RNA sequence: AGAACUGGCGAUGCGGGAUGAACCGAACGUAGAGUUAAGGUGCCGGAAUACACGCUCAUCAGACACCACAAAAGGUGUUAGUUCAUCUAAGCCGGACGGUGGCCAUGGAAGUCGGAAUCCGCUAAGGAGUGUGUAACAACUCACCGGCCGAAUGAACUA
RNA sequence: GCAGUCAAGCGUUCAUAGCGACAUUGCUUUUUGAUUCUUCGAUGUCGGCUCUUCCUAUCAUACCGAAGCAGAAUUCGGUAA
């Protein structure tokens, strides 16, 4: 090669503006926003849409994603709804493999006991076509 | 004070320049203990020579860019240490008289200043043949 | 106190390019390519453009902090070496015995071999590093110059052949018999 | 000594007949109940003024909530305390939401850097600090920066069994 | 013999050092503190002593 | 070794302090269920490899009352703090010098053996040659030197 | 018995190369005392001989750093049993 090459660490950034996704306590599973920083473990965040109180929380029981919005830092409740909304997050967030595998893996803890029959029975159709094509070419 | 200290060069440097018509900044860039220093009172009927640090040198600048916004062009030659000859006339024979010290190796100026202007100096009405015989010399060359 | 973010910068010069991919720094230009690792430090390269490339701690304390620019410089003179290339030069220094030096090789090796110091009947040998080239001064009585691309392995191919020569049970005041690094700087660039 | 709420004591001198009326003191406690707080108050009064609560009554006790509990602010604090081998007076700076939220760092980090227990401390004064550059401490002003981001390098997700059948990643 | 100017490089290494008083440690001649643990890091240095 | 008040041991198991007369908890018929104390909860071992903010890296770390020791004194290790001073009129790279070997002494004696003062002063640098070389020239080279410089900086301290 | 801290002094000059007063912090348990816990229905004294092992506050030997180390000789100090 011939130009200098360097790959950096694309590290998502807390930044006010970064969605996370909180992992504990009452507000779990909710997205909030970064609103403002506090220090190197402490931040404001306010999920009013998810209806997630905005309060002062500690990074660990938060998980960054890679969404961000414009947001200025400081903004109260009603503004970051404003701009939550006119960024178009859950649109972007539901998208996500992330935000789908758990969907899937709660629709999956709602089974029934006869539905869990179901699908196995149809798995053992897909199973079979599958087989079977798996051995032709 | 110290700032009284730093205002008090840029006090007296506008006052000089308020108390001359001429100015010759002569180089002061290196060059050190007894000598010339002492030649000066001698030449001190003529000129005030002040020797200085040089931010505090540039920040008296900063402070004159009220008026007398012609020596701004001092400015691009305020570097390394330079050094004051406040003065009115000759500035090519009083000047001479002023370089005239003893030499090192010319004691020592680089630079001139010539009131918006930076001759060698050595040129500057002697004749008036820059003013009957060159200021129609292209109404000699085309009449 | 940890700082929240500090960082350094690597200046790249025409015809030289540098690589870095988890922190096996690889540094090519007109002389020559080295490569050294950094693994043993936790700092994170960035490259701005191709003339210039950033090198940060993230959250660190002092001891941490230190490592940056230390990590900054031996990049710097991977670059250097590079390009003006490394030279250190070394002076025979002896009241009586003269110092008596030459290369010699034992299986395609190479080594700087020394004799007669201080008149001792004994042989010191030195291994000339790879990458180390070694000349002796036209010019300038007993001299020995060692030069590479590598600082690394110049300066301490010097440092090995003065090591050798110490002078052991004398005063090493008066006794000051060596060969002593008595110059240091680049191949290309005026000397 | 605790999760922390402040408080107003306020308390006076008992009534003579002399002296029906006399005057009132307040101070702000922080305290995590309110018998602490009033026995608090005493300790303090009785540095200040010839009063043992024998003598004395608490007329009122009311705490004081944070009035924009959710504005990120920069305090001063400033603190007396004992170490092993003297008394020293001591500024510090910390961000936060809330004075009980800045008081209780305070205390935890007289505890981490100078091994000082709470019987050792007095706070001073604690205080939001207006302007921004009348923070003088370097380790708060970091993050007044504009724009400020950083990353959360090296990241260790707790697993919640005990073997795993993948070796994880650091990654964020 | 010797040429001055060699004497002189000989002694960068030689001579201009200092020396820690408690371990004894030859050390930078600019220097400030002891860089040996066993002393604990004294700042507690004498130059190395010249010649006659 | 010897007194004072109380509580203990001795006369007393039990739970904790690994161990242990005297510490901590708690005093005792035979048992069931629940709850705790002092003490603990990585594994030995019943009980969070719990949560939270820091601090600490020891080529001799440290780890819990009674208790199974450590001091004076030091550290440019790292942390947080204090005071003084500089700075919107941290801090960095060069300016620290003449009259007057001033006036007592005495190779010199200057701020620079020693005595008593240190008053004023002014703002700009080529050693009759460092060496090679010549009995001595020629040539090259260097000395009161720095570009300074860019919301902190310098010094002394506390623990 | 052994080791430090301060540094007035010694050391031609120079506190600390080597030393070190007045004071002052310690360490050791092959000195000697102080105590009287165990043993007076028993624990066989001193010295030597023989033999093994351990400590290190190192006398020799290995490699070093200091010096009032020119050389030789020494002395201080480190890693070392
Ligand atoms: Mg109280
Ligand atoms: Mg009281
Ligand atoms: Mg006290
Ligand atoms: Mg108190
Ligand atoms: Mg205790
Ligand atoms: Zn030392």
């Amino acid at each position: 090669s011939t130009d200098s090459i360097v790959k950096a660490s694309n590290w998502r950034l807390v930044e006010v503006g970064r969605v996370v996704l909180i992992k504990k306590g009452q507000s779990a599973g909710k997205l909030a926003a970064i609103v403002e920083i506090i220090d190197q473990k402490k931040v404001l965040i306010d999920g009013p849409k998810a209806g997630v109180p905005r309060q002062a929380i500690n990074l660990g029981q938060v998980v960054l994603t890679p969404l961000t919005f414009a947001l200025p830092r400081g903004a109260r409740t009603a503004t970051v709804s404003k701009k939550w909304a006119a960024a178009a997050v859950c649109e972007k967030w539901a998208a996500s493999s992330w935000a789908k595998k758990i969907a899937q893996r709660e629709r999956r803890a709602a089974l029934t006991d006869f539905e869990r029959f179901q699908v196995m029975v149809l798995r053992k159709q897909k199973r079979y076509t599958v087989k079977k094509a798996l051995a032709k070419a | 004070g110290i700032r009284e200290k730093k205002a008090e060069y840029f006090a007296k440097l506008r006052e000089y320049l308020e108390e001359y018509k001429s100015l010759f900044v002569v180089g002061v860039d290196n060059v050190s203990s007894q000598q010339m220093h002492e030649v000066r009172k001698e030449l001190r009927g003529r000129a005030v020579v002040l020797m200085g640090k040089n931010t505090m040198v540039r920040r008296a600048i900063r402070g004159f860019l009220s008026d007398l916004p012609d020596f701004e062009k001092l400015l691009p030659f305020v570097k390394g240490n330079v050094g004051f000859v406040f003065t009115n006339e000759p500035l090519t024979e009083i000047k001479n008289v002023i370089v005239s010290n003893r030499v090192a190796a010319g004691l020592t100026v680089v630079q001139v200043y010539d009131n918006g202007q930076v001759f060698p100096s050595s040129i500057l009405d002697i004749t008036d043949e820059e003013l009957v015989s060159h200021f129609v010399s292209a109404v000699s060359t085309i009449a | 106190m940890k700082y929240i973010q500090t960082e350094q910068q690597i200046e790249v010069p025409e015809g030289v390019t540098v690589s870095i991919k988890s922190r096996i720094v690889k540094v090519v230009g007109p002389r020559g390519t080295l490569t050294k690792n950094l693994k043993h430090i936790d700092v994170t390269f960035t490259k701005v453009n191709n003339q210039l490339i950033k090198v940060a701690v993230h959250n660190g304390g002092r001891k941490h902090v230190a490592a940056l620019r230390t990590v900054k410089s031996l990049v710097d003179n991977m670059i250097t070496g590079v390009t003006k290339g490394y030279k250190y030069k070394m002076r025979y220094v002896y009241a009586h015995f003269p110092i008596n030096v030459n290369i010699v090789e034992k299986d395609g090796a190479k080594f700087i071999e020394v004799r007669n110091f201080l008149g001792d009947k004994k042989i010191r040998n030195v291994p000339v590093r790879d990458g180390v080239t070694i000349e002796f001064s036209t010019n300038v009585k007993d001299e020995i110059v060692l030069s590479g691309n590598s600082v690394e392995d110049v300066s301490q191919n010097a440092a090995d052949l003065q090591q050798i020569c110490r002078v052991r049970n004398k005063d090493i005041r008066k006794f000051l018999d060596g060969i002593y690094v008595s110059h240091k700087g680049f191949i290309t660039e005026d000397l | 000594m605790a999760h922390f709420k402040e408080y107003q004591v306020i308390g006076r001198r008992l009534p003579t007949e002399s002296v029906p009326e006399p005057k009132l003191f307040r101070m702000r406690i922080f305290a995590s109940n309110e018998v602490i707080a009033k026995s608090r108050y005493w300790y303090f009064l009785q540095k200040l003024h010839k009063v043992k609560k024998a003598s004395g009554e608490i007329v009122s006790i009311n705490q004081i909530n944070e009035a924009h509990p959710t504005k990120v602010k920069n305090f001063g604090v400033w603190v007396r305390y004992d170490s092993r081998s003297g008394t020293h007076n001591m500024y510090k700076e910390i961000r936060d939401v809330s004075r009980v939220a800045a008081v209780e760092t305070l205390y935890q980090d007289m505890a981490a850097r100078h091994r000082a227990r709470f019987r050792s401390i007095h706070i001073l004064k604690v205080a939001e600090i207006e302007k921004t550059a009348d923070v003088k401490r370097q380790y708060v002003k970091q993050f007044l920066t504009k724009d400020l981001k950083f990353p959360l390098p090296h990241r260790v997700q707790k697993s919640t069994k005990t073997f795993s059948y993948k070796r994880p990643s650091t990654f964020y | 013999i010797i040429e001055p100017s060699l004497k002189a490089l000989a002694s960068k290494y030689n001579c201009d050092k200092s020396v820690c008083r408690k371990c004894y440690a030859r050390l930078p001649p600019r220097a400030t503190n002891c860089r040996k643990r066993k002393c604990g890091h004294t700042n507690q240095l004498r130059p190395k002593k010249k010649l006659k």
